RNA sequence: GUUACGGCGGUCCAUAGCGGCAGGGAAACGCCCGGUCCCAUCCCGAACCCGGAAGCUAAGCCUGCCAGCGCCGAUGAUACUACCCAUCCGGGUGGAAAAGUAGGACACCGCCGAACAC
RNA sequence: GGUUCCCUCAACCUGGACGGCAAUCAGGUGUUGAGUGUAAGUGCACAAGGGAGCUUGACUGCGAGACGGACAUGUCGAGCAG
RNA sequence: AGGUAGAGCUACUGGAUGGCCGAUGGGCCCCACAGGGUUACUGACGUCAGCCAAACUCCGAAUGCCGGUAAGUCCAAGAGU
């Protein structure tokens, strides 16, 4: 029998992250007309979605799950270009044109950079 | 690892009174360093001038 | 003569006399007991006189409990002084009985000898009060 | 150890209430609720000295047999509330049993005998819990303090149970702690 | 002798001043308080000394979200 | 007086815009700071008299 | 539409928690490999960040069963109380606890997305 | 003081040269018992508590609507522009 | 919206009764040191049962207060502003 004595780095990790994402979270909020961009990352992939917090709805969402994001033959920063311009299509496809940035808890540099700078030469302010 | 901030950190060689030799990396500018104990030679990891003086003149 | 070691508030107000016990009418340790009827402050030097008086009867063997503490103190201003110019120092410690509380136990091995034990202890009390056992 | 169920007759109540009970009381009757497995509480009343016959003469874990309106119905006493002062019978709970139902009780345990002359008794719990049939709880529980010399612990453990009786709480309780017997100066340092 | 006590300050008035149900303007003093007691809610904000205004014009609600006692503003239909 | 009051003025208009307090002890030297200006209308050095 | 699946939220925010026993890797979620580049350590690529895909469900995460601990908790009775009778005792109409008992309970609800099916 | 970002204490158990109950180091338990310049109370672990970077809003012209009030005083405030 | 009456306390801060266990101290004997048992001894920590508080609270009324609403009195309260 083998008994573990602490906490795998993934348990630390995983509990540190939504700590600070909901000490976030305690600005941001989602309207109908203002949504709010949440964004997860994984090792792998990145997904976003637009959430209206006023009845807990998601309008769209885009993610690197797709089969056309994965044909794209760059980087993991090169896939984050391709999500952001998906859902800035998808965004303005439903009428939103304004959103307030939810970066999850990460910190806003590199992939999480990379697909809010794509969000927003696509035609989405924030 | 920060740039100015670290002691010069060189790869250096040892070499011991009883013939070996390893390749590690220390913080000496010299590039070597001999020793006359090593892992080899200390009597409790192997089980085995003044004693030299009483066993000379004296016998 | 029981005395607490300190209290958090010296010059305190009276302690209520209004209904009766909630908790301590019953015999917990020993098999008598003796039971309030009336409502009164029971001053240190009367406990420590009714249990000197439990004593000298059965003597020797037997085991006495005390179920209550004076633990509220009642002040007193100088003598011979107008009314006015602050609260009195404390003087004398009491606890405050409600009828159905329990205030002594014993448990002596003979009956007659520990029922007459505990009426020479109520005679020094200024309350009404009786024997009662662990029986219902 | 078997038991016959206790006649009682009992009335259900038109009207509940602080008032109401007062007047029945005052009346010699005593209030009753009968919950239990029936799982629809019944507010009831007893006659107040024939409820206390059978409680003097067989304990307060009494087996009751009810009629409610020519109706049979096994009960079990759960709990009574007496008046510090007068000493009444002011409520019951009565629980709903059926035959070899299985229920945690708490009996009182009896102290006899005579131990070594030097030596006193303090009889420490008055009551331990067990786990009987419904017909089959013992009225009392007895231990034997006889040439027990000096300190000794007697046990919840140590308790001769029947047959088809077991101990709920924990078999490491304090109920007889037999004591060599106080001097005239313990009982002057002590108290004091 | 003589006492050392005597002193005491000015009654601050603290307290609930607008209550459930009732209507309300934009700007108006909700609850007076020293901590949080009452935490802010739904168009309802925090003054410098923990005192809590209307935003909007409503009628007064208390809840309670996460296990704090809050204050909201819910808005009146034009007939 | 250890926190003395002290007046902070343009230096560029050396007009004397604002008053508060610091200690001598822990601040020997003469106060530095950018406050608004409202003559000039913009935010400029203001140092300590 | 099906799932021992992944995100984002709610409940006058534990009936939802702690603990124990047995199980899962389809996509995802994780540990994991490395420090060339954005970036980082009051020292440290442990952390944060970036580039990947040899190993594993051992941990996080998820599923099922337990009532040992915490949690919820009546009916009835009592304490207390507004008004009213009552010459010092007390009572009537209305309201009604805290503790305890029978019990409940190893959560419930909504929007997107995956793999498969249609 | 302003803002942005990161963090979780006290106590207890175990192992360590001076070193001991208690200094610095390591692992585990630990949901607030520590801390908040300063009395007490109401709050604060979502932190208002601990750490770091930049900084001066410790502004100018104003201020719908309110609290409290013998009067004179006193207090809160969204929002507009520079 | 409250924290009074009541009640409750391993739910906090204090006070406090009796058992059970047993570190720490006087030690005694272990020839002086570390090396083990002993108490008419002192007894932490923990635990079982019974309690107390204007400046204690895990709880918690009846009244009173603020607002809405339907009526009542209405040739009068001789009301309110
Ligand atoms: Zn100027």
């Amino acid at each position: 029998a083998h008994k573990p004595v602490g906490q795998n780095i993934s348990e630390v990790r995983r509990n540190a992250r939504l700590r600070r994402h909901a000490r976030l979270r305690k600005k941001v909020a989602g309207t109908a007309e203002v949504p709010r961009l949440v964004v997860n990352r994984s090792a792998r992939h990145i997904h976003v979605q637009l959430v209206n917090d006023l009845n807990g709805t998601t309008l769209a969402a885009a993610s690197s799950i797709e089969a056309d994001v994965r044909a794209i033959d760059g980087d993991k920063k090169a896939h984050s270009v391709r999500v952001g311009q998906l859902i800035a299509e998808r965004a303005k496809a439903a009428g939103v044109e304004t959103v307030v940035f939810d970066r999850g808890g990460y910190t806003y540099g590199g992939r999480i950079a990379a697909l809010a700078d794509a969000a927003r030469e696509a035609g989405l302010k924030f | 690892m920060k740039t100015g901030i670290h002691p010069e950190y060189v790869d250096t060689t040892v070499q011991c009174g009883c013939g070996h030799s390893f390749t590690t990396r220390s913080t000496k500018q010299s590039g070597t360093i001999v020793v006359e104990v090593c892992s080899q030679c200390h009597p409790f990891y192997t089980g085995k001038g003044r004693v030299a003086r009483f066993e000379k003149r004296y016998g | 003569m029981l005395i607490p070691r300190k209290v958090k508030h010296r010059k305190q107000h009276h302690p209520e006399q209004r209904g009766i016990a909630s908790g301590g009418t019953s015999v917990s340790f020993g098999d008598y007991g003796i039971q309030a009827l009336e409502h009164a402050y029971i001053t240190n030097r009367q406990i420590e006189s009714a249990r000197i008086a439990i004593n000298r009867h059965i003597k020797r063997g037997g085991k006495v409990w005390i179920n209550i503490f004076p633990d509220r103190p009642l002040t007193k201003k100088p003598a011979e002084t107008r009314m006015g110019s602050g609260k009195g120092s404390p003087e004398w410690w009491v606890a405050n009985v409600k009828p159905g509380r329990v205030l002594f136990e014993l448990s002596y091995p003979d009956e007659k000898t520990a029922r007459d034990a505990l009426t020479r202890a109520i005679h020094k009390l200024p309350i009404k009060a009786r024997i009662v056992t662990r029986e219902e | 150890t078997a038991n016959i169920p206790n006649k009682l007759t009992a009335n259900v109540r038109t009207r509940t209430g602080k008032g109401a009970s007062r007047q029945a009381r005052r009346d010699g009757k005593v209030p009753a609720v009968l919950y239990g497995h029936g799982t629809d509480p019944q507010h009831l009343e007893l006659n107040a000295r024939d409820f206390a016959a059978v409680l003097r003469s067989h304990g307060t874990n009494a087996i009751l047999t009810l009629d409610i309106e020519g109706t049979e119905q096994l009960a079990l006493t759960k709990a009574l509330d007496v008046h510090p002062i007068r000493r009444n019978i002011q409520h019951a709970d009565l629980l709903v049993v059926q035959r070899g139902e299985k229920v945690t009780v708490e009996v009182t345990v009896l102290v006899e005998g005579d131990a070594t002359p030097g030596t006193l008794v303090t009889q420490d719990a008055n009551t331990i819990e067990i786990e009987a049939e419904a017909l089959s709880i013992p009225e009392q529980l007895t231990v034997s303090v006889e040439g027990v010399e000096a300190g000794t612990q007697i046990t919840a453990g140590q308790i001769s149970l029947p047959e088809g009786v077991n101990l709920i709480s924990d078999p490491e309780l304090l109920v007889v702690n037999v004591v060599e017997a106080p001097s005239a100066e313990a009982l002057e340092e002590e108290g004091a | 002798s003589s006492s050392r006590n005597g002193r005491d300050s000015a009654a601050q008035r603290l307290g609930v001043k607008r209550f459930g149900g009732q209507v309300v303007k934009a700007g108006e003093i909700l609850v007076r308080q020293r901590g949080t007691h009452f935490h802010p809610g739904v168009n309802v904000g925090r003054g410098g000394d923990d005192t809590l205004f209307a935003l909007a014009p409503g009628a007064v609600e208390f809840g309670a979200k996460r296990g704090r006692k809050t204050v909201n503003i819910v808005p009146v239909a034009r007939p | 007086d250890v926190r003395p009051k002290i007046t902070l003025a343009c230096e560029v208009c050396k007009h004397r815009n604002y008053i508060t307090k610091k200690n001598r002890r822990n601040d020997p030297d003469r106060l530095e700071i950018k406050k608004f200006c409202p003559n000039c209308g913009t935010h400029q050095p203001h140092k300590e008299s």
